[PDB]
């Protein structure tokens, strides 16, 4: 069973400007297998009804799925993403850097 | 739109 | 340019209890159309893309249709697969699948694909020249050899190079507005101090479709990569994409780095200057 973890990528759809709606975007590929869990945080909570792309796959058959949700930020909250797979040993927790 | 066709392995 | 119509299928084995989870998407380039998914409610090929809701119920008929009896004979695939390989009933296994094509800047077919992997790794996939087959193992040459007893790739080839291009050319008429139009990177370019004495340029292509894009630094009229860093081209959501290159230079010296961006939306490559 060939096994490759996911690569991760957590940022907004917009430049970011605190008060301003905008999205929360987490990007997961290079992944296998498929099966994976992936959450959007708002300080350390999990952000409830985040969608997420259709299961899909690049030229070397490594996944790739888009978690997003809207959110707007402010200086006082804390955003993260957290990513479980099987390659790993406790879920990975990417904190989100505004204009990353 | 698909193929109709699909082979099997 | 050229345009692709492409189809991913995934089929995930769930030995626990019930049948494999199947998912599909239809691509045109970047753009997607269509999806199916076997744990969602409504057992339809579902649209993804406005353009693609001007078909009527006999497209959706049909396409979910074939897209059914695509997912049963994955489902047969994955047992095969299992007995090829000797595992066991209690593992999960995965094929995946990928076909389409594209037309050239002519409208005409251009190039045709059909690929196919067990596990992640390539297990078959039909050639080039749509005639013959590239069987990555010794598992691989049973296929091999029924398919092309039983003339597939004539049939995928009529298919690849007949209809498959034809609906391409429908779907790039229909939704001409977006999948025609090219959306240029909005770029510009930031300056942070990260010392007394060196500061980071980072060149941002905002908002811009198709994903394809080059951006890399010039210093002094040469390529540079040395204390460079970057991110992989991601979605933005909205259907475009993103991407930054980023460089380290001593504060003072920011009028020798240029920012190059190749992109199919651009007459020229841009040059962006501090």
């Amino acid at each position: 069973m060939i096994q490759r973890t996911p690569k991760i990528q957590v940022y907004s759809r917009h430049p970011a400007e605190n008060g301003k709606s905008n999205f929360l975007n987490c990007y997961v590929s290079g992944f296998h297998p498929s099966d994976i869990e992936v959450d959007l945080l708002k300080n350390g909570e999990r952000i409830e009804k985040v969608e997420h792309s259709d299961l899909s796959f690049s030229k070397d058959w490594s996944f790739y799925l888009l978690y997003y949700t809207e959110f707007t930020p402010t200086e006082k909250d804390e955003y993260a993403c957290r990513v479980n797979h099987v390659t790993l040993s406790q879920p990975k927790i990417v904190k989100w850097d505004r204009d990353m | 739109g698909l193929c109709p066709l699909v082979a099997m392995l | 340019g050229s345009h692709s119509m492409r189809y991913f299928f995934t089929s995930v084995s769930r030995p626990g209890r019930g049948e494999p989870r199947f998912i599909a998407v239809g691509y045109v380039d970047d753009t997607q159309f269509v999806r199916f998914d076997s744990d969602a409610a409504s057992q339809r090929m579902e649209p993804r893309a406005p353009w693609i809701e001007q078909e009527g119920p006999e497209y959706w008929d049909g396409e979910t249709r074939k897209v059914k009896a695509h997912s049963q004979t994955h489902r047969v695939d994955l047992g095969t697969l299992r007995g090829y390989y000797n595992q066991s009933e209690a593992g999960s296994h995965t094929v995946q699948r990928m076909y389409g094509c594209d037309v050239g800047s002519d409208w005409r077919f251009l190039r045709g694909y059909h690929q196919y992997a067990y596990d992640g790794k390539d297990y078959i996939a039909l050639k080039e020249d749509l005639r013959s087959w590239t069987a990555a193992d010794m598992a691989a040459q049973t296929t091999k050899h029924k398919w092309e007893a039983a003339h597939v790739a004539e049939q995928l080839r009529a298919y690849l190079e007949g209809t498959c291009v034809e609906w391409l050319r429908r779907y790039l008429e229909n939704g001409k507005e977006t999948l025609q139009r090219t959306d240029a990177p909005k770029t510009h370019m930031t300056h942070h101090a990260v010392s007394d004495h060196e500061a980071t340029l980072r060149c941002w292509a905002l908002s811009f479709y198709p994903a394809e894009i080059t951006l890399t630094w010039q210093r002094d009229g040469e390529d540079q990569t040395q204390d460079t860093e970057l991110v992989e081209t991601r979605p933005a959501g909205d259907g475009t994409f993103q991407k930054w290159v980023a460089v380290v230079v001593p504060s003072g010296q920011e009028q020798r780095y240029t920012c190059h961006v190749q992109h199919e939306g651009l007459p020229k490559p841009l040059t962006l200057r501090w």
